[PDB]
């Protein structure tokens, strides 16, 4: 069942195709049954709207970091090479997920914040996740022998995975210290969270896209010295 | 068969922040084209890298 | 092969590469003087951005201290522990890192009464960031050893560690300048120390092992 | 039942292969030398041997298990000297080797580092010697440790031909007694090479 | 011959193969948190602090790759720079430092944007804000450069403490940090800016010679 | 009249004085080799005739004209290479050849670099390739190089019999259009030693 040769190029080479044909179709619903039929909210207008770019960003801003630990967890003590090349692998998408998550956090403070940064739990959360998405990055372009860098990223972000609870839950409460309140109350709308629910799966399946991508990509960075890309 | 809009770009386009959304949506939809691109190019380049190799 | 023998050699061989132990302690005492100058002297002023500041420099400091834990080794010494030693790794990572603390963490601390004196903090703030620096600066040291574990395979950067190390440590910077902020209206703090000294206790209760870790990646 | 062996040894290098399926059994008082033709480093084998380097392809058994179930006495019984000497060069040559000595210390020292030719050059820190004679504080550990599995990485780097002689006559009685010593040299050994059984990387 | 391919040298080492120039970036934005955290997200607090931390963190990033600059060569490649290259000395020294600006300049002036949001600055602190790291920048390479010379021979760290090239630079900073005060309490610049460029010009035509003896008496 | 004339050259170096007086004067097409051992001023001599450091006593006399003085003329005929390769680590060969190269012609140095003997290692990073091949690569710039003076530190380093051949044979062509080389190695020449003058490190 699980005897994984060099084939995972050709195994995901049919996925491919049919993973993203799909993400666009999912996607072109969660985002015109979305901006266009999704009736808006009172207090903030016609920009109650951009929950679909930044909430979807942000759920999987940490669903694919908290999905690193078991890539990473398979790739230390079950010492699997490949699998540990994942975490190497979806790393960018994540770092690009929380940019794109901070950048839409920004343009919605503006209408009602005036300004546009003011330190926030929901959005620091986020910046400091990018930021140990950027000590990854640079962590794994750094060795230059392959199947150590994949193996510190490994043990880093297991260490992250340890550390992130403590960080987050330290940083509302030191938005609590200063400021002392919540900006937004935790209100959905009833007829507002299927289009939401639409956009998550179709982000979910767009990030899946991306990281078999790259994983083909990956496998052929490390395996170039071999008579198998004779083709 | 009905929108939450009303009619073109004259009332689509322009809620009153129109401006913050659309900037928005376009700064979400350059990350995403990048990286499928930067991933694609890089893919043909291992395989041109590997040709090249072949001297 | 002793625990202690370790740490003996350790410090022993601490002494003999001055003129760099003592290069973290002058980083911060340029830093502290820098920043009334920087920001300009006012009272009111700089007795609330001292709490910040005072940390960021320990911080800087630890950062600056922390590339020769692994860096001299490497090249001639940073063998014979593995291969050698019954002692399990994670004990030798607690002896090293303990003995840094030993030789990095106390000359910061021996001189805070000087740099209260300096800042004007009274002997209940002296008293604070005194305590503070005591639970605070050996995390510091359990949360760069595996940064510095990684890094030393790189053996060309620093900045690297930088970068590894500094975003784990937001919680530590956050709860010890909360605790110096509730010392200046003089109202009791004992709350933020317990959370202090429990993250103390996780940070030395599975760093060691994600040290070792490090270092057996390092080494191959 | 006897002591460490090889199981289908491989590593790469992403380059070249260094050697495919190497297997080899060592019992008691065996000596070796790798004699494999330098496609890279012999230290790298000799590394994966002492368990440093977790070997590409299959495992190293010690005494009928590896190397990461058992790591506690296996250590007490190995000795690797490679390259890099491993001792503190700020210290005195007697401080080093005083980590190094388990008790009976300051008595038994002086001695082996007087036999191996540092006379006179106790009480002076190791920086201040030269190359040839800071090696000599690294192979002096020889006569002080009671390891039965020693692992020398090129033994004969700058020492002079004075202390080849008495380093392959207590090595000598190591390997006749219990020892089992596994040199890497370019130099020949001047004792008889009847009694050595090479290994080639293949 | 031809100080333009001796700049894409220098470009090519850094831009196109080390990737490196990212780094010191992404470590100046960690400089750049670092500090809200410590002290709070209270806006107009930050508002006067904020030139102080972003020139040091400026000049911290500079000396770290004024290392690279000289040490990283001089076991390889230094005397063929010197040997070969007929052109004068002083005219090969500006090219390796015209990329030090383009690492360490170019990417603070990209990001300025960026920074003068997250501390919370106006725009009319930001125009003048980009033209004193622009005017800045390279003159603190350009007088950093002389006293690099020889001062750490072998050992990353040490000397760099203070040595020389530290206190020449204090009297820059007086400048800048001052300058921005007239940006806090909103009046132009003016001729605390137009003394800026001069110390530009006294620096981009002296120090070259400076910097040419210093490497031939070293050498020597 | 006549190329460098270094005269009553005199060098202090720690506390040994590695020569005194050396007055020795170069004519045209002049091969010569430095005679010493391991230990002597054989480095220094060559970076005080280069100018890149300064005698304690005497001066290094170029056409006869100091060496400090005229600066100009003389960077642009010399070809000086020590122990260190000079190359940078992350660069291929074949851009720093272009570099070194006072054209940039990117095609003169595809066969200069082929006849120092890496054919197809155009495009990889030099600290990817072999050691040897460094210096090789590094010495690689004989075929395009017209200087008339030549510096050679140790050039055969590692390099194999076949490449010593090559660079000798193609020394040889050198002397007698207008070249005057000066060695510092420890390899005696296979070339006969009717051409060969030989100075002592006195």
């Amino acid at each position: 069942q699980l005897a994984i040769p060099p084939r995972l190029y050709q195994i995901c080479g049919w996925f491919i195709p049919w993973l993203a044909i799909a993400s666009v179709v999912v996607l072109t619903v969660g985002w015109i049954w979305g901006f266009g039929f999704a009736p808006a909210d009172y207090q903030q207008g016609n920009s109650y709207r951009i929950i679909y770019l930044h909430v979807p960003a942000a759920i999987w801003s940490m669903g694919i970091y908290a999905s690193m630990a078991v890539a990473a967890f398979i790739g230390l003590v079950w010492q699997m090479k490949m699998a540990n090349l994942a975490v190497a692998a979806m790393a960018p998408i994540g770092a690009v997920f929380t940019f794109i998550a901070l950048v839409t956090g920004s343009a919605w403070g503006k209408p009602m914040w005036g300004t546009w940064w003011v330190w926030d739990a929901r959005l620091t959360s986020e910046l400091v996740l990018l930021f140990l998405y950027v000590g990854v990055i640079a962590l794994w372009h750094a060795f230059d022998d392959r199947r150590l860098a994949g193996r510190a990223a490994g043990i880093l972000v297991l260490i992250g995975v340890v550390n992130l609870p403590i960080i987050h839950y330290s940083v509302e409460w030191w938005n609590t210290l200063h400021q002392g309140s919540t900006r937004m109350q935790q209100s959905i709308d009833p007829a507002m969270r299927s289009p939401l629910r639409w956009s998550i799966f179709g982000f979910l399946l767009l990030s899946a896209t991306l990281t078999l991508m790259r994983m083909r990509n990956l496998i052929l960075l490390m395996e170039k010295r071999r008579p198998w890309v004779s083709e | 068969m009905t929108p939450a809009f009303a009619s073109w770009n004259e009332f689509f386009a322009m809620g009153g922040y129109a401006f913050f959304v659309w900037l928005a949506v376009v700064m979400t939809v350059i990350p995403l084209v990048v990286l499928v691109v930067h991933s694609v190019m890089q893919h043909r380049a291992i395989l041109r890298g590997v040709a090249q190799q072949r001297a | 092969m002793m625990f202690w023998r370790i740490f003996r050699l350790e410090l022993r061989v601490a002494f003999r590469h001055s003129a760099e132990i003592a290069n973290p302690l002058w980083f911060f005492l340029i830093v502290i003087t820098l920043f009334p100058l920087s920001i300009g002297p006012e009272p009111q002023l700089l007795a609330r951005i001292a709490p910040g500041i005072i940390w960021v420099a320990a911080l800087l400091s630890s950062l600056l201290a922390l590339e020769r834990l692994f860096r001299d080794d490497l090249q001639d010494g940073s063998l014979e522990q593995l291969m050698l030693l019954p002692l399990p790794l994670p004990a030798v990572v607690l002896a090293k890192v303990m003995a840094h603390w030993m030789v990095t963490g106390l000359p910061l601390l021996i001189l805070s009464p000087l740099v209260a004196m300096l800042l004007g903090m009274d002997v209940y703030g002296w008293q604070v960031m005194a305590l503070t620096l005591l639970l605070g600066t050996p995390t510091l040291g359990f949360l760069g050893a595996p940064g510095v574990a990684l890094t030393v395979g790189l053996k060309r950067g620093g900045v690297l560690l930088s970068i590894l190390v500094l975003p784990l440590t937001i919680p530590l910077l956050i709860f010890a300048t909360a605790a110096m902020d509730a010392a200046s209206m003089h109202l009791p703090v004992d709350g933020y120390l317990a959370i202090l000294g429990a993250l103390l206790a996780g940070t030395a209760t599975l760093s060691p092992f994600a040290t070792a870790a490090a270092l057996r990646i390092s080494i191959q | 039942m006897g002591m460490l062996e090889a199981r289908e040894l491989l590593c790469e290098r992403d380059e070249r292969t260094l050697f495919s399926g190497l297997s080899f059994t060592l019992n008691a008082g065996e000596w070796v030398q790798i004699t494999g033709s330098n496609g890279a480093g012999k230290t790298t084998l000799l590394r994966l041997l002492t368990g440093l380097s977790r070997p590409d392809a299959g495992e190293v058994l010690w005494q009928g298990q590896p190397l990461h179930q058992v790591r506690d006495s296996y250590h007490q019984n190995l000795l690797w000297i490679g390259h890099q000497p491993g001792i503190k060069t700020r210290l005195t040559a007697l401080e080093n080797l005083h980590f190094y000595h388990r008790d009976g210390d300051t008595a038994q020292c002086l001695e082996a580092l007087a036999q191996a030719g540092l006379a006179g050059f106790e009480d002076i820190p190791v920086n201040q010697l030269s190359a040839g004679q800071q090696r000599r504080v690294a192979l002096a550990r020889l006569w002080l440790t009671r390891a039965t599995l020693w692992i020398l990485d090129e033994p004969f780097t700058a020492i002079d031909v004075n202390g080849v002689d008495r380093l392959t006559q207590r090595m000598a009685q190591h390997t006749e007694q219990g020892g089992i010593v596994i040199l890497t040299t370019h130099q020949p050994l001047n004792v008889a090479e009847s009694k050595i059984r090479r290994i080639s990387l293949t």
